[PDB]
């Protein structure tokens, strides 16, 4: 059948059109590697890397046919022309795939919500964006990217576990720490409040039981790491929150379809999990814009997949099943046809 | 008949290959496990049982609710009953993408947007 | 004063108290697949069970019953009804079949495979929770196979019919087959040689032997088509369950595979089901399964373990509260 | 090239060869400077009271006159399966093992549990054995030949105990047995006339009620004396302890036990194949009657039989030898070569 691989900055998720949630999720080979980025940012910057990435995908992950399945590949807001041309070059010469089609994660990621209008907030391991999109076309003038995402996250809590006393920095001590801030982190509704109840008491401190049996116990941490996301200066960056570039985003969109965007604001990417984001980017969002705005956040339960999801679903309808890029056409038009075909 | 030396003999010679390993028996919870103790399988028993015990009580203090699971999305959301569920969600799935299909369908040309004031030439 | 146990299966009622290492009772249809569909049939095994069997006084001691998995909310209600009115029992509970086995396994989080006498469930418990929109059931189960090796027997010469005959056979399922790691290679060895043939003794004396046969029958846990059914080996039907979850507890899940139920008491099936399951997985999955000895009584094990923690002694469903709530209350009390 | 047959009782050596019907030789297992067995009692210590090997000088005095002067053969010439306890330590196996080759050369040997021999005797690999001999009685469930020992009984109630208390009881009657000698009389006693009844209360009742009850002994000296519901009552210890001070239940009681303490599985199994062997269960009625407590402990609807072999005064010994006589069982002895290449330590992995 089709393919879906969402070649993530940290994670590939790569599965099967059709049904929900991909098979394979791996480190951006992979694992096995773990055990002895080529795209940092969201874009690809090695090729050879990144075509041994794929060969690991289709051969070690997926066990298939490269040469028997049509493939849907996600590619960052703002990829260079002269990048999806490449990714379409590498897929059609050195797999001979069938077909194939090249879609954006946060376009794919709002479908998968079900729509074809709104903002998305897709934050996930090396870049987070902005993306207005409208009847299903993203507004680049508009597009807004923050090279503050997880990873930075993930630092900063061990940068800040180092207040308690605690010391991690070997690569496998981060990964512990990477754990602890999916488990325990949080988004506060009120930062300054948040603090203030902190020093207050009762059920804020939590304890983690390290691999190693010691338990650790870990206070305000859990809502600070996260809150990196609306103060980027806690992590030394003149950049705006992501509310704040949310906003902007909005802004710098035409006025009519303002409504729309402010009422349809979806959240994508593993970064966004923290509980109470939600909340949290409404109260900001709200406080921000005009006073009689309809103002709605989603956040779908399953959005550390977004992406992929709508990858399957867009590749289902049969509408889309008319777009592929056939081996044909690429031969006839070479690389430069996916800027006509995938849009 | 009276249980003659030799016949004695045939019936056994013909049960003691007619017998499995001991090793398959434990492993069906006839025999208890060789390698523990003869004597104290009785303590042995109880005290791998609290162990048990004591996971379970506690495991059990921690149990989330139904409402953090879906949260994680474990537990689909959220309604209507355990059986329809599976069903359901299937009719979800469907009917969205059916929902989004002539939506993509009927999508605008460039130049639609361009005069809707929407992006540059 | 104690709490009693009492799993309602599909073939055989096992009973008991709570505490105590197996059920007292167990006995033998009203229950057929896993569901309760007669009532009255049904309370009437209650009663025996109660007082024939268990010699107890209903009113006496609370009791924590069994259910299949994706038992209605109305059956759940119904037997809570029927234990309060007909039997005003101090308090009671209901508790979901796999997941006793899963507790008693000592976990809160895997996989399990129930295959018991006319149903066989694979159910993904998280933390106590069983994910219904990814539970398997199979109505391939223990009856079936007994038949099965009746029906194939049949090739042999022999011909059994009876009840009676049917009840030899299903001891002759019972104390010789077993599931075969390669069943293509295992039939080929079959051929081969002898040593794989046994003998077996009929009540009256007169001895058959068997042969195949004794790996054919199991084998159809894995092929449903040996007996007619376009359904998958329990194996697939495990994988597909496992994946019907969230992505994230897949490794769990995998790492987490534990078997109940009489069906699963063949030697060899948990080796059998590691390579199955390992061949359709990601290449690089710690998978394992497991298989308690005591699994014949998984479920019911579970039952008594969890009807006796002193921290489950808050949960019970007191006489009060159903008197105060109804049997709704069932619903917002066992989950 | 005939194997030997060694039966090592708490009271009795049961001592011959594979394929006799019976013990060539059984003597007392007690022991011009060591004095063992019935010449041990003419002339003026029980190394194995409660069945288990606790001094190994004297057993080996034991052994070596059984190999010499009892079988009179050549112990470097034959194969020799020795009887343990159930429950006999590993240890000890190690050390019979030990003793047997180093002491003895023996060509090759093997150690069996009595009870599964008995069991085999009564031509089954299934069931559960009440074996109650001289200082000990137990129960052991086996199952396709293999001894269940979490369920195993013990109960240091056994036939000497039985003996003493029928002393203990002749005393009310007037009678005064106390010599060693005097005690063997009372044993002689207690084999000929004693008995289990059926109804103990009853069996009371009618014992005042008429006379037809009382039996005649004559003692070695010609003397004369009567005994009356001393009788029954003797025996009626293995199923009351308490007659003799023992806090313990009753040998019922005890198998009841045993077979629940199994997997529910073969619980029916055990019920209908309860094989009793050992001399102290030779008294009459002793069969009904554990078939009556048997029936009342158990489910109403469940199959109980009681195996009583007239011969079970020997069934260990038998079943012994029947083993060790089958050309099957040729190939698991324990050879001097195996032990010299394993050491002691090899019993473990072929006696089981
Ligand atoms: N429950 C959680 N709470 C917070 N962060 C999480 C949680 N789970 C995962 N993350 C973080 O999400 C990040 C990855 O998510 P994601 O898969 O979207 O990254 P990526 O896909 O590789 O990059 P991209 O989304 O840009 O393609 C990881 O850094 C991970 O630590
Ligand atoms: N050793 C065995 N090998 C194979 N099958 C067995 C074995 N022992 C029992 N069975 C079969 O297991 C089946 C019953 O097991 P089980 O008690 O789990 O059924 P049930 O409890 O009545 O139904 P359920 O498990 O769904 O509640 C019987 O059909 C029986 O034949
Ligand atoms: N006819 C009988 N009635 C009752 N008891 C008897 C009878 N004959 C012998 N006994 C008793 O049986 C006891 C010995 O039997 P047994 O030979 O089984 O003892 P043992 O073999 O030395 O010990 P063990 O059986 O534990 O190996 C003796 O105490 C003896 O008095
Ligand atoms: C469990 C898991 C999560 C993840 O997303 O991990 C991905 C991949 C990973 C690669 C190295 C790691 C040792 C291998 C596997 C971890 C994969 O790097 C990340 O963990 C980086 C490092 S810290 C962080 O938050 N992201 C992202
Ligand atoms: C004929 C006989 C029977 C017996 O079982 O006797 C054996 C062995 C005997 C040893 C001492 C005795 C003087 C020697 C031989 C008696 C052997 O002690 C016993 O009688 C003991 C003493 S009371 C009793 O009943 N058992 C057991
Ligand atoms: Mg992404
Ligand atoms: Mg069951
Ligand atoms: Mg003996």
């Amino acid at each position: 059948t089709a393919l879906v691989c969402d070649n993530g900055s940290g994670l590939v998720k790569a599965g099967f059109a059709g049904d929900d949630a991909p098979r394979a999720v791996f480190p951006s080979v992979g694992d096995e590697a773990q055990s002895k980025y080529p795209i940092e940012h969201g874009i690809i910057t090695n090729w050879d890397d990144m075509e041994k990435i794929w060969h690991h995908t289709f051969y070690n992950e997926l066990r298939v046919a490269p040469e028997e399945h049509p493939t849907l590949l996600t590619e960052a807001p703002l990829n260079p022309k002269a990048n999806r041309e490449k990714m379409t070059q590498i897929m059609f010469e050195t797999f001979n795939v069938p077909a194939m089609y090249v879609a954006i994660q946060a376009v794919l990621s709002l479908y998968a919500s079900g729509r074809t209008t709104g903002i998305v907030l897709d934050s996930g391991d090396g870049v987070t964006h902005n993306v207005p999109i409208y009847e299903g076309y993203a507004l680049p003038h508009a597009i807004m990217r923050l090279d503050l995402a997880g990873r930075d996250l993930t630092d900063y809590l061990m940068k800040i576990l180092t207040e308690r006393g605690y010391s991690f920095v070997t690569t496998a001590e981060r990964e512990i720490v990477r754990d602890i801030k999916e488990k325990l982190c949080y988004v506060a509704l009120d930062f300054e409040n948040e603090m203030a109840t902190a020093a207050s008491s009762s059920s804020l401190e939590k304890s983690y039981e390290l691999p190693d049996g010691q338990v650790i116990t870990i206070g305000n941490e859990r809502f600070r790491c996260p809150e990196t996301l609306f103060q980027p200066s806690f992590i030394g960056m003149e950049s705006a929150g992501i509310h704040e570039t949310t906003y902007n985003s909005i802004m710098k969109c035409d006025i009519d379809i303002r409504k729309d965007l402010y009422a349809n604001n979806v959240m994508s990417g593993g970064t966004t999990m923290y509980p109470g984001i939600a909340d949290r980017m409404q109260k900001e969002i709200t406080a921000l814009a005009p006073s009689t705005m309809k103002i709605k956040i989603i956040a779908p339960p399953e959005r550390k997949y977004s992406v992929w999801i709508g990858g399957s679903i867009l590749a289902s309808l049969s509408t889309f099943q008319q777009m592929w890029i056939t081996k044909q056409e690429y031969d006839e038009a070479g690389p430069s046809i996916v800027h006509r075909k995938c849009f | 008949a009276p249980g003659s030396l030799s016949e004695r003999k045939n019936v056994l010679q013909l049960k003691l290959q007619q017998r499995r390993t001991r090793e398959e028996l434990v492993s069906q919870g006839i025999m208890p496990p060789l390698k523990s103790p003869a004597a104290f399988h009785e303590q042995r028993e109880s005290l791998e049982r609290a162990r048990t015990e004591d996971y379970l009580k506690r495991k059990i203090r921690s149990r989330p609710e139904r409402a953090e699971l879906v949260r994680m999305h474990i537990l689909e959301e959220t309604s209507a009953e355990p059986s329809l569920q599976a069903k359901q969600l299937k009719l979800k799935r469907a009917r969205l993408a059916d929902d989004l299909n002539e939506k993509i369908a009927q999508r605008p040309e460039r130049m639609e947007l361009v005069e809707k004031n929407i992006l540059p030439v």
